[PDB]
């Protein structure tokens, strides 16, 4: 929500679309696939 | 064979294994509250 550039580089405002919903699903799936490192991957993605 | 049935048997490959499902308890951080401005009372120390 606050950094939509970290979602896609073209977005600049997170949308209420169906492709955005599907990409949120894939994002959540890869985060939960990361397991114990997941908040570490997220806070590294906060930064560069 | 004479009936059209093969002599060398066919391949039966190994199917995909059942995966292990993964989740993650990702965490956040709200900071501590900033300490307010102190106001001098009119009562002495035991009362207040």
């Amino acid at each position: 929500v606050t950094k939509p550039e970290k979602f896609q580089s073209e977005t600049t405002a997170l949308q209420h679309d169906l492709p955005t919903l599907q990409a949120l699903t894939r994002f959540h799936a890869v985060i939960m696939r990361c397991g114990s490192y997941a908040t570490e991957i997220l806070t590294a993605l906060e930064l560069g | 064979t004479i009936d059209g049935q093969p002599l060398s048997l066919s391949l039966y490959a190994t199917p995909a294994d059942p995966s292990m499902l993964l989740s993650a308890a990702i965490t956040a951080s709200q900071g501590g509250g900033d300490l307010p401005h102190a106001v001098m009372p009119m009562y002495r120390f035991p009362v207040i």
